């Protein structure tokens, strides 16, 4: 009973006849009898440790453990499984009595290790914490709709409301401006929408307000050629409901425009052709006047419609004249404001002085950058104002003050041909893991403190800080792009030259890949915990340059109600990096003022066969999600949560005997002679409060015999 | 497919075994900045190599690390090796046998340490330096004759009969290609122009590249261009000026045919090659006169073939046929032959694998070549 590094999965159960010299002879679960390398052969945890709902009690805590245990438990059609603080579900798709009414009011206690693995339990325990500590709680959903999750919190929220349906109604519409098909695992809502439900001191639901975080603002332009833009763009594309297109003056052809033509616009798997009816219907019944209703279309179209703008290089000079008056004019009518002053404010923006003379200066390249910047900003702020309106139709006036918030975030991203966008998203995803590590460290710190003997290494967060500094800390990586766009003559290669000069060897996490087999050549690589990342920095200088031109902003006030309403409410040339860092700090602050808990989602396979595992995928998601990193934390450390009585009970094979279940050396009579049976290292375990943590792994062999 | 990379001082040319054309060729300049850095954040490169360095000579000083077939200031020539392997040809040496090139006899210590430097750091699998002329011979498919490559750093002759490299008549000469440029500096000072610095000194070889044709009966052509203004030619620097070169046009290359101008007291190349002819048997002269092959660079000057034919037929007894082989594949014949030699399967056994070097010590190159 051992584990073998088989070719396909490298973490599957094995069967050793024996092992010799460096080459293990073994009959594998994956296939037939084979010979394999010793060093990566791992050892199976004992039956008493084996098949435990928590993945924190398995002596050889290594990755194979959590792999096979998930494989078996889901093989037996179990879906709820505990993995340290993390909770893991697979949510099969052929109906099972999963939402049975018996459990709905059932798990009203049983903090986390007193009931069968189940997350409604932990959410209800969060309810109890609310009752006791009167302090906010946060749901940490990993994985996106691309991970098959959508059907979980839609039920969990109703569960929490049990001890109302307006919450979902936002989803169908806000998806259209937020779902974006990617290279891998398509059709993912890439925008973060923290969702909170407010309770007063009483506990009856008063309201639930929703605020989005860290929307992907650079998806609007320079999308990858392989991928596709926001769903709404192709919703408007399809001729269905052509009257709104008649309002919007669009020709109904994707490839006409610059922004769209980067996209594929032909995704046979899912198009909004049918969905446009549902999105329009929700977008109406959510309390929208027809004027705002069609105005939303007006702005969304105009954001496309700039894509037709074309400029020429002036003679013997530098600034840009406008070409293509008619499309500028159609846009101008579409937003109402005059065309002539718009093109002029493009060609000669105003910059103030101690008294604001009409200062002037531009270049064609700057203009092509800036107009896109303006489009991106106006779209993002439009989206957030729609969030405000969704709050408006859901407004309340009760005393609501204490909320338990569910946040959905983009999942960890590792695949082919990853530019800036991936770096941003990955940084965001991993900061939350930094938050998790520090949190679990705090709680285990006080708990082990009650049993105080000695802590291994304070602040589990250092493991991530080692790369957090590299990504963000001044003159790190992200800072270099900020500096490089500013510096004159932005050239792509000079960027990487500077990076290699500044953080190679000097930074122990910045290295270079070699011959990435078929995927196009990445330039530089980083060693994250979850996966070494590879990027090519082409187009980065273009991506992050975005000058928020003022004159047009001030020009925007004298038009339709929406645009003035959006842009009236609200500098070192803000570039996506800085805005992004600041907003992420805002988010972590909001989580800094809360308490976490963890709900995960697992995809079985692309073939969508419920009830049956498929190893190629799940291993990647589990490694990416960082549950393996939490298991790494437990494995290298004390965290193996063990009753001292439990250890005295299980250890009777070295206290010569066979009979388990008590009635031999108990808690008070141990750590005296026991390790002297087979000479196990001392001080790896004691009893402070008769709760003992372990350097586990040494406890697997001793119970096999 | 091993590799072939020329050493010659002028243009380090890189390519692949078997291929008929060097994959990348670039001037061997090495550059350093000669002024302080003023616009903070440039991320200055501490040294530059090849055509990248040639691009911005404006603020650069130029060191040629290769003079007279001797590799000096080894640090920068190693820099050139490193730039070649990774940036131009773009493969790690770890998986490619490598062959180099070397003038006839330059010093003893040169190869004996160059093999070490290129064989210990670059960790190449195997290498074998081959003397220039015999390689030039294969390049043209003639296995009998005299080679006059005159690669920019050094000029030399070998007699090779029936594929035997008859040593003792090897007649080296340091009338290098660069020194024609350097003399042209002094001759161009007279027409009133001035080219003091190093960058302009690099330009002038370019201006030499087009406007130097060697002419028969030097005295008569000289008086001819003196009396008549027929050939008064023009050209422009990347400055805006236009420069008018008179008889210096055909007084440049004739320093080759007589060195009295440059000063060196060693006869012109035609007399040296005739000398090396007359220092062999009385039966090899029958064929040697017939297969005379130019090679290397610095002989793309128009006419030089014909002028050479005239001088030799005047010197040799007027009963032999001196028809000299000057293909226009010159300036690369070194490299073509090198690739062909690397392509020979029987040649595979020759060169030196790492085992021999490690177990024998550095002298293995001299002992086994
Ligand atoms: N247009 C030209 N006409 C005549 N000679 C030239 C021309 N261009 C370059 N050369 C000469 O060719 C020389 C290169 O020869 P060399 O370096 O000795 O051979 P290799 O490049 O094979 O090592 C340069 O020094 C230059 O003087
Ligand atoms: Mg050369």
């Amino acid at each position: 009973d051992v584990f073998v590094p088989d070719d396909k999965e490298e973490f599957v159960k094995a069967t050793i006849l024996s092992r010799e010299g460096g080459k293990v002879t073994a009959e594998t679960e994956h296939g037939k009898t084979v010979t394999v390398k010793e060093d990566q052969v791992l050892q199976q945890n004992p039956p008493k440790f084996d098949k435990i709902e928590d993945m924190a009690m398995l002596t050889f805590l290594h990755e194979p453990a959590v792999l096979y245990n998930l494989k078996e438990r889901y093989a037996s059609w179990m879906i709820y499984t505990y993995s340290g603080l993390f909770c893991v579900t697979i949510n099969p798709y052929k109906w099972l009595p999963v939402y049975n009414a018996e459990v709905v009011a059932a798990y009203r206690g049983k903090k986390r290790s007193e009931a069968p693995p189940h997350i409604f339990s932990i959410s209800d325990n969060a309810y109890q914490y609310m009752l006791t500590d009167r302090e906010n709680q946060s749901i940490l959903i990993t994985g996106e709709s691309g991970a098959g999750k959508t059907v979980n919190t839609k039920r969990v929220i109703q569960y929490f409301a049990v001890i109302e349906d307006q919450i979902i109604q936002a989803n169908p519409a806000l998806e259209a401006f937020g779902n974006a098909k990617t290279v891998r695992n398509d059709n993912s809502s890439r925008f973060g929408k923290f969702i909170r439900i407010h309770f007063g001191a009483t506990g009856k639901l008063a309201s639930a307000d929703i605020e989005t975080y860290l929307l992907e603002k650079s998806r609007v332009i320079f999308q990858l050629k392989a991928e596709r833009d926001y769903h709404i763009f192709y919703q408007i594309l399809s001729n269905k409901k052509p009257e709104l297109l008649d309002m919007l003056l669009i020709t109904n052809n994707p490839y006409d425009y610059a922004f769209i033509s980067q996209g594929e616009t032909t995704v046979a798997s899912i198009d909004d052709a049918e969905e446009l009816m549902a999105t329009d219907n929700a977008f109406d019944v959510l309390g929208f006047t027809t004027e705002e209703k069609n105005s939303m279309y007006k702005l969304t179209g105009a954001i496309m419609h700039f894509g037709n703008m074309k400029f020429k290089l002036k003679q013997r000079e530098e600034q840009a004249e406008p070409d293509g008056t008619e499309e500028a004019d159609k846009s101008a009518y579409l937003m109402g404001l005059n065309s002539a002053d718009l093109l002029k404010g493009l060609c000669h923006p105003r910059v103030k002085v101690g008294n604001e003379y009409v200062t002037k200066g531009q270049n064609v390249q700057q203009v092509v950058y800036a107009k896109g910047a303006l489009a991106k900003a106006v779209y993002e702020r439009m989206f957030n104002w729609m969030v405000t309106r969704i709050n408006a139709t859901l407004e309340t006036k009760q005393p609501r003050q204490y909320f338990i918030g569910v946040l959905d975030i983009a999942g960890f991203e590792i695949f082919d041909f990853n530019s800036f966008e991936q770096l941003c998203i990955n940084f965001t995803n991993e900061k939350l893991q930094q938050f998790f590590n520090h949190h679990m460290f705090v709680l285990e710190q006080e708990e082990y403190k009650k049993e105080g003997i000695e802590w291994e290494f304070i602040d589990f967060g250092m493991d991530l800080q080692a790369c957090i500094d590299l990504i963000e800390k001044p003159m790190g990586i992200m800072s270099i792009l900020e500096e490089e766009c500013m510096f004159p003559k932005a050239t792509d290669m000079t960027f990487k030259a500077k990076l290699f000069d500044n953080h190679l060897g000097k930074s122990s996490n910045f290295q270079k890949p070699r011959n990435i087999k078929g995927k196009p050549e990445a330039h530089f690589s980083l060693i994250h915990y979850a996966g070494t990342v590879d990027y090519n920095i082409i187009g980065w200088l273009q991506k992050n340059k975005d000058p928020l031109n003022e004159t047009v902003v001030d020009l925007y006030k004298k038009s339709s109600l929406k645009m003035l309403s959006s842009l009236f409410a609200n500098s070192s040339f803000q570039t996506v990096s800085a805005l992004h860092r600041e907003n992420l700090n805002k988010l972590m602050t909001n989580l800094r003022s809360t308490h976490p808990h963890f709900v995960r989602c697992i995809i079985p396979n692309e073939t969508k066969s419920p009830g049956v595992i498929d190893n190629p995928l799940v291993m990647h998601q589990l490694r990416c999600n960082g549950v393996l990193e939490g298991i790494r934390i437990c494995r290298k450390g004390f965290p193996n949560r063990i009753l001292y009585g439990d250890f005295r009970q299980r250890y009777r094979i070295l206290n010569p005997a066979a009979i388990p279940e008590g009635q031999f050396i108990d808690s008070r009579k141990g750590a005296e002679k026991l390790l002297g049976s087979l000479d196990i290292d001392h001080n790896q375990y004691k009893f402070g409060h008769t709760k003992v943590f372990f350097k586990a792994g040494l406890l697997g062999l001793l119970e096999e015999m | 497919t091993a590799l072939v990379c020329d050493n010659g001082s002028g243009l380090v040319k890189a390519g692949f075994a078997g291929d008929d054309a060097p994959r990348a060729v670039f001037p061997s300049i090495v550059g350093r900045p000669r002024h302080q850095g003023v616009m903070v954040g440039m991320g200055q490169k501490d040294s530059y190599v090849g055509d990248e360095a040639q691009s911005k000579r404006g603020i650069l000083t130029l060191k040629y690390p290769i003079e007279h077939g001797i590799i000096t200031n080894w640090d920068d020539m190693e820099k050139i090796w490193h730039h070649t392997f990774y940036n131009e040809l773009r493969v790690a040496p770890e998986e490619h046998p490598t062959l180099l090139t070397e003038a006839p006899l330059n010093p003893k210590a040169n190869r004996e340490k160059m093999t070490q430097i290129m064989f210990e750091t670059f960790n190449v699998p195997a290498m074998y330096v081959a003397i220039q002329a015999v390689l030039s011979l294969y390049a043209s498919g003639r296995t009998t004759g005299i080679v006059l490559d005159s690669g920019d750093g050094v000029t030399h002759n070998v007699p090779i009969y029936e594929g035997y490299a008859l040593p003792h008549a090897i007649m080296r000469l340091d009338l290098a290609g660069r020194d024609l440029t350097d003399y042209l500096m002094k001759i161009l000072t007279e027409r009133g122009y001035s080219f003091v610095t190093t960058a302009e000194r690099e330009i002038v070889r370019d201006i030499k590249e087009k406007l130097c044709y060697v002419a028969l009966d030097f005295e008569n052509e000289m008086a001819t261009a003196a009396s008549s203004s027929s050939l008064e030619k023009s050209y422009e620097l990347p400055d805006g000026q236009v420069i008018t070169i008179g008889n210096e046009r055909f007084r440049c290359p004739e320093t080759l045919f007589q060195p009295s101008f440059i000063g060196m007291e060693s006869a012109g190349i035609h007399e040296t090659t005739y000398n090396s002819i007359m220092k062999c048997d009385i039966d090899i002269r029958k064929d040697l006169y017939a297969n005379n092959v130019m090679s290397g660079g610095t002989t793309m000057y128009p006419g030089i073939a014909d002028r050479m034919q005239k001088e030799i037929t005047a010197l040799a007894p007027s009963t032999m046929k001196i028809k000299i082989i000057a293909p226009p594949e010159r300036k690369y014949s070194v490299w073509i032959g090198g690739s062909i030699l690397a392509s020979l399967s029987t040649f595979q056994q020759m060169w030196i694998t790492k085992q021999e070097y490690d177990e024998a010590g550095p002298s293995i190159v001299h002992r086994k070549c």
